[PDB]
């Protein structure tokens, strides 16, 4: 900084100096709340990044050149550098015909994931005869490793692995994130690998998992102490940056080991295809992502969401320092959380990231966006900005507070955490399975029984404080004072409409994303009334019963209240006759 | 020159699950730390679904220093090595939970604040900024009922500890430093003390100092009411609990099961839970599921009741005599949650 | 330059842009040199200052045609099979134009003949391929090139070019000697002439003629900012036709014919091997075969696309169990329903696929074809003639 250099032409010296810029990070919140499924700007200024005026340019991780990409984080996810700075050495050879790489499969069974790592090497033609080695350097937010090498591209160069020694890692540093899988109530593990500087045609990744070294590597023939030393999370897949979810042979297998967490040492093992030379500056990034709760998820201290998003913002203009971005969240449901979907829907490195949100945020918990700069002053000091992400209190209305028969019945719920996409028009329907205690409700079939009461259960209508259920299933066959079954009894009256699941109900957003979810249905004169709920399926009575003079009732469950709590909100109305 | 501050003056004392003890099953809590449902709803021995899950005692610790607001729009960190101190002393005798200021290490609780080696003793680790721009730094520490100094009170306790090391144990040794005197437990008592000291290593003028913030533990007994004292069948009634033991965190709202009420009257005698007669749960539709906190730091919890019709196949009379009771095990009488219980009760009629 | 200059990135809508590897038709029509039995004089027409070339047609008019030369170079290399897919044919050197056209091409960074190469020389003889980083050509091609050649008429990014004027007393072949004037069969026409063009950079044409000169000024930049769907209705009854219109300047490859797209938009089908891609001319506009299917899903990165040249569909949103939308054949394509079974009906879309391109668009992976409602207009659509679309509503949806 400060020092200069001079070009002339006409005799009209002019000085080249060189100089550093104050950056100035900022979210935009289109609104006064940033609420689940909005795209909101993210905006950075600076001149440093803008390394030619006749273009635009990209913050893209894969790029070693670009020094500074924006970074948020929630929770604890386990990031590269989660035992201080790796090593990493690169190397031509052979898989073993006992390598985890020739034999194993991602097919969710030990056969396939678990094996252990041998390697044949032949690094006696290269330079110095030694595998290339690499230093390592680790940015303080992004969390990328930028291993520096001597530039090689000849016919001759190739490489086939890349080992990294996590540092000091082990499985006790790894289980802080990782879930077991089996005994938290929801959990889902993720891992996220951008290799794309490699310029690969298929990669494999495999953890290692050892009471040894991971480097020097040693084969299973001459190192005979353990069972296994792999885990096989990726097998030859043609995309160099991918976000996939891991089977539960995986998670299993992170659990599975009798020793101590302490003496087992972690590690990367990777396998290449054409891969014909390396820059003199490469990039790495690995992370796993781990989503849920635990027991009933009702304490915050139950609730967990380890995740790192990362966004590659674009340059506005040719010459405009200025780099455009955008965020969006997902507020989690009783319906979505169930469900792997949801935590790998999100893009976590893109130039318009997603990330998820397990309750409410504020104040010292608001998602915020680090950026590190190199200052005028020449000293390097990080820009920030935050947004509160709150959750919404929902309301449950219907449209007239008197019905009559054959009126239709419209129900609204304003609930701003149900939008979920900013796109798409958000749709619930009703749970048809006679082997599951959401039938005839507004949910998920996919369910399990909490305190608060059933966790795939979002809407139900009643008549007289009893769910309004078609008789169906196994316990319908009491056939009350005749000798006729409540079923077909209903048939005689040519009442189709037998239960809410068999109106076609439907709860519907009424814009991409208003927030607002709309359904309607008709009243009908008959129905078969639930003698007892406490079985699956529901015992129906063996007489119909006529609507009129029966309240009618609403109920939906807010799984995220004002401060992040379940409630259960309701609205009622009188059938009448004349 | 910094100033440390404590999330709250008054804390209730932190209680524990009978998964602690390592004394014989019983139907009463016996002199162990647990906090038992109502006994109408208890099954022979207590067991796990029989009492509240463990109450563990969270704080927050702010430090407003603004020298270490380096980044005036950005991020950072109390980087000062072990600068931070959170002790619990009662009288003369004091045990300090750990340091905060240095990266997170496994380590002990140190007895008498006297330990040789820091390395040894427990970190709770590194800061954060609560804005880019604020310069005010917040922690988050979980504080049990086994943290403090030895006591005679606590022999009856037969506790099993937490082992704070890399190691698996529920010995004495595993949590502490130094063992405990024999015939003595370590344990938070009612009229304990909690301090906070922050070793600022620049002050106003240029040199180290130390601030401090003090809080005491301290336990209340409940008070139960409702809205109006006569109902109609099928009616909603608001029930309202304020017992300040319940509230262990201020930033977020706690939830406690339904049990603990007790429901009496000529028709059945129930729990008003999950625990009760069968059909009960149903017949009172609670909305929520169970009591609520009304906002983040008020004590204050409430429910809606339904007046049902029939609890047992058994339908309610006009002006029927209906008394709610609630055990408050950790009244102002009791030193530790167990020990010594007392009945709150609430009169209401059928109209 | 709306007198007697034409050139077919001139559009008010698109703000006269161009991206990617398209090809631009520079036509020059005037009452001065409209006749053909005359040797008038090849009308001076240049792009960013360099000289392009003219070829008169027999409707009197003049044509020329150019693309960027690393657009072009990294197009070619998807092109595996021969007049299939973005085929620019073969890549000459500037010097090559006297012995490969006829007449002198030096003013240009390259030159893109339809020929096939039987003798693959280092030297003497050009490249088939292309590269997939691009770059400066320097293989050169010469006469011996073109009498060798087993293929003729190999580009297939202009596939409608006018029949050059004959050989008549003082006239020559295209009143500029093209040793070969059969079109879009022959060796010779159409050609392409490549331009490094600058990205974000302005592209000039000019014209210059007695008593002033025409311009039309255009610019090389990335186009999502012009791209967009649009859906015919709000909400659908059950046997409705979904009929989506596409508008994207980036598709329209050729300036002279209709351009046909083919999609594999699946987003479900998680086979391992699979991937959502993209397909140049898999059909014609009539609804014939037009050649192969060729991978373009690597490649759309370094030919400008900026989120803007992938089609995806999800047939069951909800997971509710009933598809709500199926495709069907129409008279722009040629689609077959591949399991045949009494078991399953028309409802379902994964029954459906392509038969002589069963590799990437077999069963599942549900093929969507679109094609030009113009030569040359950018806006293409589902919908045929007879206003059959591709994309249906089933007849039992929710």
């Amino acid at each position: 900084r400060g020092t200069s250099a001079s070009l002339d032409y006409n005799e009209t010296p002019q000085t080249i100096l060189v100089g550093f810029s104050f950056a100035s990070i900022d979210i935009q919140p289109v609104t006064d709340e940033w609420t689940s499924g909005q795209e909101i700007p993210v905006v950075i200024v600076d001149a440093d990044q803008n390394k030619n005026s006749r273009a635009d340019e990209d913050l893209d991780l894969n790029n070693p050149d670009v020094t500074l990409i924006p970074a948020l984080r929630t929770g604890d996810p386990f990031t590269i550098d989660e035992g201080g700075t790796p090593s990493l050495i690169f190397t031509n050879g052979t898989n073993g015909d006992d390598s985890i790489f020739d034999t194993g499969a991602i097919n969710n069974t030990s056969a396939g994931q678990v094996g252990n790592f041998t390697l044949n090497i032949n690094v006696t033609r290269f330079s110095s005869a030694t595998n290339i080695t690499s230093t390592e350097s680790i940015d303080t937010f992004s969390k990328r490793l930028i291993s520096a090498q001597t530039a090689n591209s000849s016919a001759n160069f190739d490489v086939d692995f890349a080992i990294i020694d996590l540092g000091s890692a082990t499985l006790e540093t790894l289980k802080e994130t990782v879930v077991d899988e089996d005994n938290t109530a929801v959990g889902f593990n993720f891992f996220n690998y951008d290799v794309r500087s490699l310029g690969a045609d298929t990669v494999s990744i495999a953890l290692l998992n050892t009471t040894g070294n991971i480097l020097p590597w040693v084969n299973n023939d001459t190192r005979n102490v353990d069972k296994n030393n792999a885990i096989l999370l990726v097998s030859n897949s043609t995309n160099s940056q991918a976000y996939v979810d891991l089977t539960n042979a995986v998670s299993d297998a992170v659990y599975g080991s009798t020793n101590t967490d302490s003496n087992v040492n972690i590690g990367f093992a990777m396998y290449f295809t054409g891969v014909g030379d390396l820059a003199a500056k490469e990039v790495i990034v690995m992370d796993f992502f781990s989503f849920g709760f635990t027991d009933d998820g009702v304490q915050s201290s139950e609730r967990f969401a380890n995740q790192i998003i990362r966004i590659e913002a674009e340059e506005t203009g040719d010459n405009t320092s200025t780099f455009e971005g955008s965020l969006e969240y997902v507020m989690v449901n009783q319906i979505n959380i169930q469900d792997a979907g949801t935590f790998s829907g999100i893009t976590p490195i893109a130039d318009d990231p997603s990330f998820i949100v397990i309750e409410d945020l504020t104040d010292e918990d608001a998602p915020r966006v680090n950026y590190n700069d190199l200052g005028a002053d020449g000293v390097t000091t990080p820009v920030s900005d935050q947004e509160e992400a709150p959750s919404h209190s929902g309301v449950v209305s219907l449209n007239a507070d008197s019905y009559k028969i054959a009126d239709t019945v419209v129900i609204t719920v304003e609930d701003l955490d149900l939008n979920v996409d900013s796109d798409l028009i958000d749709i619930f329907t009703v749970v048809s399975d006679n082997s599951k205690a959401t039938d005839d409700a507004v949910g998920s079939a996919t369910t399990q029984s909490l305190s608060f009461g059933e966790l795939g259960r979002l809407l139900d209508v009643t008549f007289d404080d009893v769910i309004w259920s078609t008789p169906d299933g196994a316990n319908n066959t009491a056939t009350g004072n005749d000798s006729d079954t409540c079923s077909t009894e209903l048939s005689n009256a040519g009442i189709t409409d037998t239960g809410l699941g068999a109106t076609g109900f439907t709860l519907v957003e009424t814009g991409a994303a208003t927030g607002v979810f709309v359904g309607d249905f008709q009243i009908p004169s008959f129905w078969c009334r639930v003698s007892d709920t406490t079985t699956t399926p529901y015992t129906y009575a063996g007489d119909e019963e006529t609507t009129t003079g029966l309240d009618i009732e609403v109920n939906y469950v807010d799984f995220r209240d004002a401060s992040g709590e379940i409630v259960e909100v309701g609205d009622s109305a009188g059938v009448r006759a004349n | 020159t910094g100033s440390v501050s404590l999330d709250r003056t008054v804390y209730p004392v932190p209680f524990g699950t009978i998964a602690d003890s390592s004394k014989a099953a019983n139907a009463a809590p016996n002199g162990r730390s647990v906090f038992p449902i109502h006994a109408t709803g208890i099954t022979s021995t207590i067991d796990s679904t029989e009492e509240l899950p463990t109450g563990d005692l969270t704080i927050h610790v702010r430090i407003n220093d603004p020298d270490f607001d380096e980044n005036p729009a950005g991020e950072d960190a109390m980087d000062q090595d072990n600068a931070l101190k959170i002790s619990v002393i009662r009288g003369s005798d004091s045990v300090v939970l750990g340091y905060a200021g240095a990266s997170e290490r496994t380590g002990k609780i140190d007895v008498g604040g006297n330990n040789g080696t820091i390395s040894n003793i427990r970190s709770f680790g590194e800061m954060d900024e609560i804005a880019p721009d604020a310069g005010i730094f917040e922690l988050d520490v979980n504080i049990k009922f086994t943290d403090g100094p030895a006591s005679a009170q606590c022999n009856s306790h037969d506790t099993l500890y937490t082992a704070l090391d890399g190691t698996t144990g529920k010995a004495d040794t595993n949590r502490f430093d130094d063992g405990a005197a024999s015939g003595q437990e370590y344990c938070i008592l009612q009229g304990d003390i909690l301090q906070v000291e922050y070793t600022d290593p620049a002050d106003a003028s240029g040199d180290a100092n130390t601030v401090t913030d003090s809080a005491t533990f301290d336990l209340r007994n409940g008070v139960l009411q409702s809205d109006k004292s006569v109902y109609i069948i099928g009616s909603d009634m608001i029930l309202t609990l304020i017992e300040p033991d319940f509230d262990l965190d201020n930033d977020s709202a706690e939830t406690y099961d339904l049990d603990l009420i007790e429901w009496d009257s000529d028709a059945a005698t129930t729990t008003m839970g999950n625990k009760g007669v069968t059909g009960a749960a149903a017949a009172f539709d609670p909305e929520p599921t169970d009591f609520r906190e009304t906002g983040d730091s008020t004590g204050i919890f409430q429910i809606v009741i339904e007046i049902p019709e029939s609890l047992s196949n058994d339908k309610l009379e006009r002006g029927e005599e209906i008394i709610l009771e609630y055990t408050d095990w950790g009244p102002s009488g009791s030193d530790y949650v167990g020990d010594e219980d007392e009945d709150v009760n609430l009169t209401i009629y059928t109209s | 330059a709306n007198a007697n200059l034409f050139v077919s990135a001139e559009n008010s809508q698109f703000d006269n842009y161009m991206s990617g590897p398209q090809v631009i038709e520079v036509v020059v029509i005037d009452s001065d040199i409209n006749d053909t039995d005359e040797a008038k004089g090849e009308p001076d027409v240049t792009v960013n200052g360099k000289v392009l070339r003219m070829v008169q047609a027999v409707d009197g008019n003049w044509y020329g045609y150019f693309a960027d030369r690393d657009q072009a170079q990294i197009a070619d290399s998807t092109a595996t099979t021969a007049d299939s897919g973005l085929d620019f044919g073969v890549f000459c050197a500037s010097s090559s134009g006297t012995a490969a056209l006829g007449f002198s091409t030096t003013e240009t960074d390259g030159i893109a003949i339809p020929i096939t190469i039987a003798n693959a020389t280092a030297t003497g003889n050009g490249t088939q391929t292309g590269s997939s980083s691009g770059g400066a050509i320097t293989t050169t091609c010469a006469a011996n090139t073109l009498d060798a050649s087993t293929a003729n008429g190999t580009i297939n990014v202009v596939r409608e070019a006018k029949d050059p004027v004959a050989a008549s007393g003082s006239v020559s072949v295209g009143q500029i000697g093209l040793k070969n004037g059969t079109a879009n069969s022959g060796p010779n026409w159409p050609f392409i002439q490549l331009y490094e063009l600058n990205p974000t950079g302005n592209v000039v044409v000019q014209y210059n003629k007695g008593g002033g000169v025409q311009s039309t000024t255009l610019t090389f930049d990335t186009v999502d900012q012009f791209a967009e769907l649009s859906l015919d209705r709000t909400v659908f009854p059950r046997v409705s036709q979904v009929h989506a219109t596409i508008t994207d300047l980036w598709l329209n490859i050729d300036p002279t014919d209709e351009d046909s797209w083919t999609f594999a938009t699946n987003t479900k089908n998680t086979t391992s091997s699979f991937n959502v891609d993209t397909f140049y001319q898999v059909f014609d506009e009539n609804g014939a075969s037009g050649g192969s299917a060729l991978t373009l899903r690597t490649t759309l990165s370094s030919l400008m696309c900026e989120d803007n040249c992938v089609l995806t569909l999800d047939v069951d949103a909800q997971s509710s169990g009933t598809p709500v939308v199926t495709i069907q054949d129409n008279g722009d394509s040629i689609l077959t329903q591949l399991n045949a079974s009494s078991n399953t009906n028309a409802n379902n879309a994964s029954a459906f696929g392509i038969s002589t391109e069963t590799a990437k668009l077999g069963t599942g992976s549900i093929p969507v074809t679109i094609t030009e409602q113009g030569p040359n207009s950018g806006v293409f659509g589902t919908y045929d003639e007879s206003d059959k679309s591709v994309l249906k509503i089933t007849d039992n949806a929710k």
